RNA sequence: CCGAGCCUGGUGAUAGCUGGUUGUCCAAGAUAGAAUCUUAGUUCAACUUUAAAUUUGCCCACAGAACCAAAUCCCCUUGUAAAUUUAACUGUUAGUCCAAAGAGGAACAGCUCUUUGGACACUAGGAAAAAACCUUGUAGAGAGAGUAAAAAAUUUAACA
RNA sequence: AGUACAUGCUAAGACUUCACCAGUCAAAGCGAACCUCAAUUGAUCCAAUAACUUGACCAACGGAACAAGUUACCCUAGGG
């Protein structure tokens, strides 16, 4: 009497892992719950998929977690913590390699 | 033209700026910083500084906040930083002394809104 | 399809392909997306943006369409004001 | 419980868009965006499409 | 497979069996504060910083603070938040005591030390001031960090500083056209007697700055050296080029910097004049040209791609006909 | 990750409790949950004394469960407040009790009765 | 020869089913799966064959991969020679057993269902006979030589 | 199911239920203020509609436009 449950895998996870040279708009990681948090030049979509926003190299660090105070769940979970405890969570950054553009000669008046 | 750290979306504060004013109101002294994205302090305004401390009655009130607002707005006028992205938490934004700080920023000549990057 | 017809002995095009697709002379097939006019009350505007597009076909899919039409539909057509006229050639290929 | 209705332009004629509305509440008058006048235009509900 | 960690485990010393006896996060602010001090602290894992990185004066201050707080009017204006502070006296006393600290901060932000002196920092003790005379009515103050149009900077400055010989450099550390390392001088007045500028020995004559069109902003540093012993030194752009690093190194035995003030220049019509009239130059025009946008290798069969894919890879947007 | 040296840098449920007799085993003698009925003729005095005893409880590391009250009675109306207190030592019991004894403003009686 | 006569014609009707498909040599050449009035079947796919363009393919090391055990992913050096793309098609996919991590069944079955690694459908020696166990692979002649794996060991109870 | 009517127009680059069809995220730009949940669903042709749109428990849910029981009279090509 166990009907259903024949759903296939979601095929989520990390798409462009640390060390991979990544251009603009590429999806870094798709996740179901907040496994990762965005860092520098990294954006998040509505379905909690996590993309690179500038061209560069994907790097994974681990940083402090000091969320927005309107998100009352995480902030109230902060006010359940003792004095020495601060949440650390994993962050994704893209180190930008290619520069902004170059000053070059155009017209010689 | 230069990039901003446009991400850091889930976490507070947002890093999509070039210069950040951060005010910590301690028990005794209120300070306001103007920073780059590197974490490096560009412009400092502290009541731990005798030239502004000797002209104030108490180093923490609305009066000291208005005084250091005038001081840092002046300082950014001689420092050439003309544009801002400032993020207060919603309970502090409703406070009277730091909305007087925002008014001081507006009258000083430093706009509390950086222009958008040109792509 | 019919490989040898009973009157002429010629190949026959399936007319579904002709009435549903578009052949570019470079070898590409243009189609609409399935269901761009069905149940868009429940559809987010990103989805109806994506569904309202002229979409190409896969390699095997394009060859399966090429085998199902004949040499008349494979030809250079020099119309007056065809909107798709600029897309008939493939440029700057390095394969 | 809900009805899918058609929401018909007062300005930007020939332009309509559909919404969901309760079976019991009142008749929709809305401010949508018409691209023909490319402005915010009041829309009025005329005909229901399908009660789901 | 669990491996032991390298350094100390965070949030481990507080891990007790009775967390209720430990004092608690009541607020939202203490947490972000503590997280800020630890985020500024280095760690042994990979972090963001790795990749993106006497008594008499005190007694007098205490007496002045006691005398100022004893006034009934000051307290009454403070409790009614109507009290104000005169900015001129605060600006002056900032210029005396703790101004140079903010000056090293502003100069190190602008990359002045890392290229001007190759990282050799100093303390500009002198409360320097410069002004460009605009009209007969006003004068534009060159402190450190501002912007001056070259119309305002067309004429030789007036330099005011309260001190007691001196040398005066104007450096354009980024205005060079050929070398990406050198810099162009504009004026350099050695053997200054006291605080008067007109009696000094000019080495190179004053030239207005030239920020070319589209070359962004150019930073201009007023560098002011103490001088112990008078030292003899020495419109062609090949003669206006040198480096400040080895130039300071050749004389640094009796040569100490004590004043900095840097400001910005943009393109305007006076820059057209400074190329045209007395330099006799056609103006080089620059534009910020972006790199071309990314597109992948053009596939044979663009599966699921839109029709626009035949315009990503097209350079000319006109109907070509080939052999016909 | 499970195999990196930084395993579990972000775990927090070991720092959170995601969830009564006296505890007197052999050496650590402990009160249970208390009930202090501050009964007074005035709402103001009883409320202020409840506030002050709560502020001495939270400043001396005392667990306070509830600060509720029962309804008044018609007689003059008799108000009261209940302050539940857990966490004491015998020396601390003497000191906290004598502070409460010496802090009574005007005619307010005390109680240290147990639960139920 | 009647649960619906027989003969001729349509009719070489139809059948996813059964069986059969004929000279030689060489070379390349074996097990994911998703759908499907679908599990005796077919399409896509995976693998495979040929030809062509181009440059990286495999093994991989520091670093790195979340809160509620084996391991795996990414991965420069190094060893190596293959890989991607284009053009064009055929053919195979209830596999069986063993070791290991699991489930159902009796913690029976030469029983059924996932994952990893072998082997059999490809040569030979050995374990008695031996698809799956150990040794061993690229091809021939020799009335030469060195080896691999390769033989079951056990026989007992007095008591103050 | 709920709120809202920019749940607007376009447009680099990617993910993807082991194929396809399907789905998803989206930099920048124009135009403006200043979405949550996990599944919450259905293709083609055909119909209604001037148009925009809409139509199945087609739930046997990749759906043929609509078709039940029984044969110890059963028959045929196969398999155990
Ligand atoms: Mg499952
Ligand atoms: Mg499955
Ligand atoms: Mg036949
Ligand atoms: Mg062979
Ligand atoms: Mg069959
Ligand atoms: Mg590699
Ligand atoms: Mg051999
Ligand atoms: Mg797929
Ligand atoms: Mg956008
Ligand atoms: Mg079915
Ligand atoms: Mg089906």
């Amino acid at each position: 009497k166990n009907l259903g449950g024949k759903s296939s895998g979601r095929r989520q996870g990390i798409k462009k892992m640390e060390g991979h040279y990544v251009h603009a708009g590429n999806i870094i990681a798709t996740q179901r719950h907040f496994r990762w948090h965005p860092g520098a030049h990294v954006g998040v979509g509505k379905n909690k998929c996590l993309y690179a926003l500038e061209e560069g190299i994907v790097r994974y660090t681990k940083e402090v977690y000091v969320p927005h105070p309107r998100n009352t769940e995480a902030v109230d979970l902060i006010t359940r913590l003792p004095k020495g405890a601060v949440l650390y969570k994993t962050f994704v950054h893209v180190v930008p390699a290619k520069p902004e553009g170059t000053f070059k000669l155009v017209a010689m008046l | 033209v230069a990039r901003k750290e446009r991400g850091w979306r889930t976490v507070f504060p947002s890093r999509e700026f070039w210069h950040r004013l951060r005010v910590i109101r301690t028990q005794h002294h209120v300070e306001a910083l103007v920073e780059h994205q590197n974490g490096k302090v560009v412009v400092s305004a502290s009541t731990r500084e005798w030239a502004i401390k000797k002209h104030l009655y108490s180093t923490r009130n609305v009066v000291a906040c208005e005084s250091i607002g005038r001081v840092l707005a002046q300082r950014c006028l001689e420092a050439g930083i003309n544009f801002m992205v400032y993020q207060p938490t919603p309970w502090e934004a409703a406070s009277d002394s730091m909305k007087r700080l925002q008014s001081a920023m507006t009258e000083g000549g430093v706009v509390l809104r950086e222009p958008q990057r040109i792509y | 399809l019919t490989y040898f017809s009973a009157r002429k002995g010629k190949r026959k095009t399936v007319k579904a392909v002709i009435d549903r697709f578009l052949r570019l002379h470079c070898g590409l097939w243009v189609r609409r997306k399935a269901g761009y006019k069905k149940k868009l009350w429940k559809k987010t505007p990103a989805r109806k943006k994506r569904l309202r597009e002229f979409v190409f076909c896969n390699k095997t899919q394009s060859k399966l369409l090429d085998k199902m039409t004949t040499s008349f539909w494979k030809r250079r057509n020099w119309y007056v004001d065809d909107p798709y006229q600029k897309y008939h050639d493939r440029t700057n290929l390095k394969v | 419980k809900n009805i899918l209705v058609r929401m018909v332009s007062e300005a930007g004629t020939g332009f309509c868009f559909n919404t969901k509305r309760n079976r019991l509440r009142e008749k929709l008058t809305l401010l949508h965006y018409d691209p023909v006048v490319k402005q915010r235009v009041l829309f009025v509900e005329k005909k229901k499409i399908r009660s789901l | 497979r669990r491996t032991p960690p390298l350094g100390p485990m965070p949030n481990s010393d507080i891990d007790l069996s009775n967390l209720e006896r430990l004092e608690k996060y009541r607020s939202f602010d203490r947490y972000r504060r503590r997280a800020e001090q630890e985020a500024q602290a280095p760690h042994w894992w990979r972090t963001y910083r790795e990749y993106f990185g006497r008594t008499q004066q005190l007694l007098e201050r205490k007496q002045a603070i006691q005398e100022l707080r004893a006034n009934v009017e000051e307290e009454r204006a403070a409790r009614l938040r109507t009290a104000s502070v005169p900015l001129d006296a605060v600006r002056a006393e900032w210029e005396r005591t703790c101004g140079p600290y903010h000056k090293q901060r502003l100069a190190e932000y602008y990359g002045l030390y890392r290229d001007l002196f190759h990282g050799a920092t100093f303390v500009p003790r002198v409360p320097l001031h410069v002004a460009y005379a605009v009209g007969e009515d006003d004068l534009m103050p060159v402190y450190c960090g501002n912007e001056v149009t070259p119309t305002e900077a067309a004429q030789a400055p007036e330099v005011t500083y309260e001190a007691e010989l001196w040398t005066l450099l104007l450096t354009s550390l980024d205005g060079h056209l050929l070398e990406p390392d050198a810099e162009y001088l504009h004026w350099l007045l050695t053997n200054i007697p006291g605080n008067r500028v007109a009696e000094g020995q000019v080495t190179c004559p004053y030239l207005p700055p030239f920020p070319a069109r589209g070359s962004g902003i150019h930073r201009l540093a007023f560098l002011l050296f103490k001088q112990d012993q008078p030292i003899d030194f020495s419109y062609q752009l090949a003669q206006r080029t040198f480096r400040t690093f080895d130039f300071y190194k050749k004389h640094q035995e009796t040569m100490t910097p004590a004043g900095l003030s840097f400001f910005q220049c943009r393109w305007d019509d006076s820059v057209t004049y400074i190329f045209h009239q007395l330099l006799d130059m056609r103006e080089p025009v620059f534009e910020f040209v972006r790199p071309p946008p990314y597109h992948p290798k053009q596939k044979r069969f663009p599966h699921r791609q839109p029709l626009r894919y035949l315009d990503r890879y097209r350079d000319s947007h006109e109907p070509t006909y080939g052999i016909y | 990750y499970k195999t990196k040296p930084t395993h579990g840098i972000g775990k927090y449920k070991h720092l959170i409790k995601a969830e009564v007799r006296a505890i007197n085993l052999g050496t650590d003698y402990e009160y249970g949950v208390l009930n202090i009925h501050l009964t007074a003729y005035d709402m103001t005095l009883a409320e202020s004394y409840a506030q002050y005893v709560h502020n001495l409880c939270n400043s001396l590391s005392i667990k306070v469960e509830e600060s509720y009250a029962m309804p008044t009675k018609t007689i003059l109306t008799t108000h009261e407040r209940v302050v539940q207190i857990s966490g004491l030592s015998a020396t601390f019991a003497e000191i906290f009790l004598e502070i409460i004894q010496s802090s009574l403003p005007e005619g307010v009686r005390l109680s240290v009765k147990e639960h139920t």
